[PDB]
């Protein structure tokens, strides 16, 4: 069964493209989300900023 | 009176909208939707053809009564993840063929395959989203049956049942085993008939099964039942 | 001989990869938020109420103009609605009635929908005729269409029920590339806001980073304990929420590849149908089968909110694009807009 | 004065009952447009019927009753046409909902296919209307036979044996055969077509209890009209029997609303939309 | 997409005639329809118009009561009745279609039109600042005008509609809404307004941008042409 053989040397093939990419710590990761939304919290949201006035579905 | 010459036109089209899609709407509720299903080699083919890509459309009108088929047996995912696009169908057809009692699934490891299509019937009529559907069941291969019979027991299948070879016992016998399927005898009711390639009468069984069920489903939403 | 040995060799790259993620992860996002102020309590209300379809909506989608917007139900009918008088602007009869997917086109001059057909239809609505026209009918997938979203006038991603994705030509209409990968039925998929990448969810539990140009899985992300049914970007393109059977949610990163945050309460004993992001990303929406949708803290993942007026499943949910309204779509025939 | 209180209290009760069960029939028809198919419009023609005999009839009813409180000849006239219309309409369309029920049973595939108009569906129920006013109406109003004296307000042909059988056999006897006729095909049909046993009982059963309460209630006040009448005017003093038999024929209008909208499962599922929320 | 007005010619002072136009190679029924006709010397002013469904009609103060409107669906036909026809009635005739929904540009396509020739308020006027402009190729052009009355809406949409009739042709749309560039048209032509006065510019004037330029106000019923702008060679 070399169709077997071929799935699993594809599998291998893409796992080690998985573990070379580079990764960077959580908290990195956390803070940028985080500086993201309050940077854009101020104006940008209306769901967050409801927008007493100016709203189209009123 | 506060909308411009404009918006007081696309309020017409909009009106004008929402009048074709009502009579649309109106043309769907007096139509039987009915959902086909049947294993491989079910005689699902022949029973197409006396009566008449993905899901296979099949429209016909008997005796005033405009019938529309799913045919789903080709959809080979998940189907539990498009089955309850059809909740609210009419009835459903399931298709088998006698002559499986002594032919392995495709997967010879597993049980047979006319137990492959008894527990594919129990799970499509034991669903939530059938609890309320009727099904139709129909016994393929009748003639073809009764010929492997006299050279093969049924006992093959059914190791269990202690009766006699003969035509009749054999298809009582199948029938009961298919029947007894159903855990909510007291909401859905099976309407089982054997067909041939050679029969035509399986248009009027249709018929007759879902003027009964049409005139029980009034008889409920009435509260009378 | 040679099978198991690739076996090991794949369940040895497997553990590297993991413990690759554990060593990244010092902290949790919960820690990080934990100084950062609540959203409080969220209100929102029914501003607009829609009606003119008769059978289960399955899709929606806002138009860039956060105006305009599409809706797919299997009555058979698309149509087009005007979100701020609610004026019908077209109604395009269906091929096929059995369709869970719609898409408008960013330019607004295309829509795009499917389903049990395994077909994804092109529909004009800027013919000199003065109505709708298909304008090519993208055939190819072994399985029912799951969802499609537009990257141009031209080019479209797809994923069907087969695992396979593909993306489209729609001039020439040929699959120009084909993404597999997936163990399981794709349900739902995201571009990125550069259109450069874009993520896919399916029944393995299991989600899937892939790039448009080259076509290659960068990042495989697991977690879920059931299917995957719905998934999101979020709004700078770092990161994406998923949505699951097993009624939680969990927001993915894709430069850290681990999971940062997990949204479930124990009162929701049912799954997830649709996600979406608010345009500054603090807000999660997440469509639950339970007639209700609620709204939950993006960096505390607290459930701010709860959506209610339905009586059926949310089928669908979206954000316009300035974020000043939400569209709610579920099986009682009903669209509804909130603010 | 001592006992009448108490009567007037209860009397209000049931009128109060009688308007607010139809009531909500009417709020959920309005609220829901799943609500247009014919059967749902019949049962609207039968919740106005029982509504105004709710507000209108039962009301100017009691102060005349036991506080001996004055009538108008003029207000007489309004107080019997009124009340006579509104009792024999909630009848007819009775008979209406047993004839539409008998025809989807008898006629399945005719009944899906044929698409009704409006206008059909409208013209159906003012006819319901127009006969009940004109079995009883006319002869309150003209070929009165009048009395002298006020005589209470008795319709005025009670004196007479056999116009008052004659307007029974119209509004109750031919009435109460057609509802037994219709009910009985019903049920022979899915007889001819255990569970279907436990099934079957269950539909006798529903369609016994609707031909019985509707007998029940209507027939004794009917009956006693005709055979008072033989031997007396029917006119002046009368009975606590006698009463009680008038009472049961306005509690028809009660039960009414119950047993044939809610039964309905459709009326249901409005119902818990608009309270439950 | 084509129309083919016909039914003119010569009638007696208080004659009747009745004008007729077919469609094609569009969905008639989805489009409204408009007539305009325009007198011996060069103007337009609007006649009648009558709604996609036969639900909406409106004539004009100095036809309505005489002149009558239909149209024919089934074979996308539309007509014109005529009764006591006045020497003034003289001018060529036009169909015009018109659909109203969210983004569309109504008075897109223009006929060909036919001739009748006759034998021996607080309607919004709309003034065109210069009746012609001498101008040559290569340079830019300014076309302005002034209404009435505010045609900015309450809903944001200024309702202004320039056309343009080259010589021994029919109307062409420009640019409509006041901002939108109507299809085909290329990008030489821009407007804007503040509200009361508008203006209309053409940069590098072309050989085949030469005729009468119409302004059209569509806030109100009735509509109102303007006096035209003949860009002459
Ligand atoms: N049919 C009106 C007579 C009556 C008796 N009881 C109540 N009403």
């Amino acid at each position: 069964n070399t169709a077997s053989i071929a799935q699993a040397r594809k599998l291998v093939e893409q796992l080690k493209m998985e573990a070379n990419i580079d990764r960077i710590k959580v908290s990195k990761a956390a803070a940028d989300l985080m500086a993201y939304c309050e940077a854009h919290a101020k104006e940008d949201p209306l769901l967050t900023p409801v927008p007493a006035s100016e709203n189209p579905f009123r | 009176c506060t909308l411009s010459a404009e918006d007081k036109a696309a309020v017409e089209r909009s009106k004008m909208i929402d009048r074709n899609l009502r009579e649309d709407g109106e043309k769907a509720a007096r139509e039987v939707k009915l959902l086909l299903l049947g294993a491989g080699e079910s005689g699902k083919n022949t029973i197409v053809k006396q009566m008449k890509t993905g899901i296979v459309e099949t429209h016909f009108t008997f005796k005033d009564l405009h019938f529309k088929m799913f045919d789903v047996g080709a959809q080979r995912s998940e189907r539990k993840k498009w089955i309850h696009c059809f909740e609210g169908v009419t009835a459903i057809i399931f298709c088998v063929a006698l002559s499986d009692y002594d032919l392995v699934l495709a997967e010879d490891e597993e049980m047979n395959r006319m137990h492959a299509s008894m527990k594919l019937f129990d799970s499509i009529c034991n669903n939530k989203w059938f609890t309320d559907t009727s099904i139709i069941l129909f016994l393929n291969k009748k003639d073809l049956f009764e010929e492997k019979i006299k050279k093969s027991p049924l006992t093959i299948c059914y190791p269990e049942y202690a009766g006699s070879n003969t035509y009749e016992e054999a298809a009582a016998y199948i029938q009961c085993q298919f029947e007894d399927l159903n855990k909510r005898k007291d909401t859905k009711e099976i309407y089982t008939h054997f067909t041939c390639s050679t029969d035509t009468k399986n248009v009027q069984f249709v018929f007759d099964a879902v003027t009964d069920v049409i005139i029980k489903n009034n008889l409920k939403d009435c509260g009378l039942f | 001989s040679e099978l198991d040995q690739l076996r090991q060799e794949a369940e040895q790259l497997k553990n590297q990869i993991r413990d690759a993620r554990k060593a990244c992860a010092d902290a949790t996002l919960s820690q990080i938020t934990n100084n950062i102020d609540p959203v409080g309590r969220i209100q929102m209300r029914t501003r607009r109420t829609l009606r003119g379809h008769l059978a289960k909506i399955y899709a929606m989608h806002w138009g860039t103009d956060s105006r305009l917007l599409v809706s797919a139900s299997q009555d058979g009918k698309l149509i087009i609605w005007d979100s701020y008088t609610t004026n019908k602007v077209h109604a395009i009869p269906l091929r096929s009635s059995w369709v869970m997917t719609c898409a408008y086109a960013p330019s607004g001059n295309y829509v795009a929908c499917g389903g049990l057909d395994n077909i994804c239809s092109i529909y004009n609505l800027k013919t000199r005729e003065g109505n709708v026209r298909v304008s090519r009918e993208l055939a190819g997938h072994t399985g029912y269409l799951s969802c499609c979203r537009f990257l141009d006038d031209n080019q479209i991603v797809t994923s069907s029920g087969d695992t396979t994705c593909a993306l489209w030509d729609i001039e020439t209409g040929q699959q120009t590339t084909t993404f597999t990968g997936h163990t399981g039925d794709v349900m739902s998929l995201s571009l990125a806001p550069d259109t450069r990448l874009f993520v896919s969810g399916a029944c393995d539990a299991s989600a899937k980073l892939w790039d448009v140009r080259e076509g290659m899985c960068r990042q495989t992300f697991t977690g879920h304990e059931s299917d995957i049914n719905a998934i999101c970007f979020f709004p700078n393109g770092n990161a994406f929420a998923t949505g699951s059977d097993d009624a939680t949610c969990r927001l993915f990163d894709l430069r850290a590849d681990q999971e940062l945050m997990t949204y479930s309460h124990d009162n929701i004993i049912c799954g997830i149908t649709s996600v979406s992001f608010s345009k500054s990303g603090r807000l999660l929406l997440a469509g639950y089968d339970d007639f209700n949708c609620n709204v939950w803290d993006a960096l505390k993942a607290d459930r701010a909110g709860v959506l209610a007026g339905h009586d059926n499943r949310v089928s669908c949910l979206g954000v316009t694009d300035d974020g000043m309204a939400v569209a709610t779509g579920s099986w009682d025939s009903f669209l509804k807009i909130w603010n | 004065l001592s006992t009448r209180v108490t009567l007037a209290f209860f009397m209000s009760l049931v009128a109060f009952a009688i308007m607010l069960g139809n009531a909500l029939v009417i709020l959920a028809f309005v609220v829901d447009k799943n609500l247009r198919h014919r059967s749902s419009y019949f049962f609207l023609n039968l919740a106005i019927s029982d509504f105004f005999v709710g507000v209108i009839s039962i009301p100017l009813y009691i102060p005349h009753t036991l506080f001996e409180w004055d009538f108008g000849k003029e207000i007489c006239v309004f107080w019997l046409t009124t009340d006579y219309l509104l009792c024999t309409a909630s009848v007819y369309n009775i008979v209406l909902i047993s004839y539409d029920r008998y025809l989807s049973v008898s006629n399945a595939v005719s009944y899906r296919t044929q698409h009704t108009g409006v206008l059909k569906i409208v013209t159906l129920m003012v006819a319901v209307w127009v006969l009940a006013f004109l079995v009883n109406g006319p002869m309150i109003l003209v070929s009165e036979s009048w009395k002298d004296e006020g005589s209470e307000c008795e319709p005025g042909f009670f004196s007479e044996w056999y116009i008052l059988a004659i307007t029974s056999f119209l509004e109750f006897v031919i009435p109460v055969i057609l509802v037994a006729y219709f009910n009985m095909n019903i049920y022979w049909s899915l007889w001819k077509r255990h569970v279907e046993l436990l099934r079957a009982r269950r539909l006798a059963k529903s369609l016994a209890i609707l031909l019985g309460v509707f007998a029940v209630c209507w027939a004794p006040y009917s009956l006693f009209t005709i055979v008072l009448s033989f031997y007396s005017s029917a006119t002046g003093p009368k009975s606590v029997w006698y009463r009680i038999a008038f009472w049961l024929q306005w509690f028809n209008s009660f039960v009414n609303p119950l047993l044939y909208p809610l039964c309905h499962k459709r009326f249901q599922k409005a119902f818990l939309k608009i309270f439950c929320i | 997409v084509q129309l083919v007005e016909s039914g003119g010619g010569l009638v007696q002072p208080g004659g009747s005639r009745k004008l007729s136009c077919s469609a094609s190679g569009f969905a008639f029924s989805s489009f409204g329809m408009h007539w305009v006709r325009q007198a011996p010397e060069k103007g337009l002013e609007w006649v009648a118009y009558i709604s996609s469904g036969s639900g909406t009609i409106y004539y004009a103060d100095t036809v309505k009561g005489r002149f009558t409107i239909s149209r024919d669906d089934p074979k996308n036909t539309l007509f014109l009745q005529m009764t006591s026809l006045r020497s003034e009635d003289t001018a060529m005739y036009y169909c015009v279609r018109s659909i109203y929904y969210y983004g569309s540009s109504p008075f897109d396509f223009w006929g060909q039109g036919t001739t009748l020739t006759v034998s021996a308020s607080a309607d919004i006027v709309m003034t065109q600042a210069t009746s012609s402009v001498p101008v040559t190729p290569g340079e830019s052009v300014s076309i302005s005008c002034r209404s009435s009355k505010s045609l900015l809406h309450s809903n944001g949409n200024t309702y202004l509609y320039w056309f343009l009739q080259r010589p021994g042709q029919s109307p062409q749309l420009l640019i409509y809404r006041m901002s939108n560039l109507a299809s085909g048209v290329p990008d030489r032509f821009s407007g804007s307004g503040s509200g009361t006065a508008f203006t209309l510019t053409i940069s590098r004037l072309e050989a085949e941008d030469v005729g009468v330029y119409y302004c059209m106000q569509h806030l109100e019923y009735p509509l109102t042409f303007g006096a035209g702008t003949k860009l002459e060679l």
